[PDB]
């Protein structure tokens, strides 16, 4: 794939800046916290209900293995 | 109305050169300028005097992807020098 023969564009117009003249971080703490908790909105719903499934049968799992090991019989 | 504000404002006497070259004496033209030109301007309208100002240069980049067109151009610039500082030369 070489660089320039990729597509077709007319309508058009980019502006830019240059790296100088902005700064670093623009509302780091201001823009960027809340960015990361609508991020964590949109995946948590249909993430967690895996993880906590096998949390909570790795639990019953461990729970199996040491009263099916440790007995306690009538005798 | 606007254009009278911009011819009241901005055709004033002092700013504004009147120039010739050829062949013709200095005092033909200081004359008919005397018999012409006495009386267009000199004084603003309450003192809104029209002043400049050193802007800044910023450096960036606009670019028009416009993919019909036979031929590209590109304009690339750096800072300009001034006027009076030799650097012009």
């Amino acid at each position: 794939r070489q660089f320039g023969h990729l597509t077709r564009v007319r309508h058009v117009i980019t502006y830019s800046l240059s790296p100088f003249e902005q700064r670093a971080f623009p509302h780091y703490f201001s823009k960027g916290i809340p960015n990361v908790l609508r991020r964590t909105r949109a995946c948590i719903l249909r993430v967690a209900p895996p993880f906590v499934v096998f949390y909570l049968v790795y639990t019953w799992g461990t729970q199996e293995f040491e009263k099916s090991k440790r007995k306690n019989p009538a005798a | 109305a606007d254009l009278t504000e911009y011819l009241s404002r901005h055709y004033k006497a002092p700013r504004m050169v009147l120039a010739a070259a050829g062949g013709l004496e200095h005092r033909q033209l200081l004359d008919l300028a005397q018999k012409h030109f006495s009386g267009l301007s000199g004084t603003y309208d309450e003192d809104a005097v029209p002043t400049l100002t050193p802007c800044r240069f910023t450096g960036s980049e606009i670019r028009h992807r416009e993919d019909g067109l036979p031929l590209a151009h590109v304009a690339i610039a750096v800072e300009g020098p001034g006027w009076a500082n030799p650097d012009n030369v």
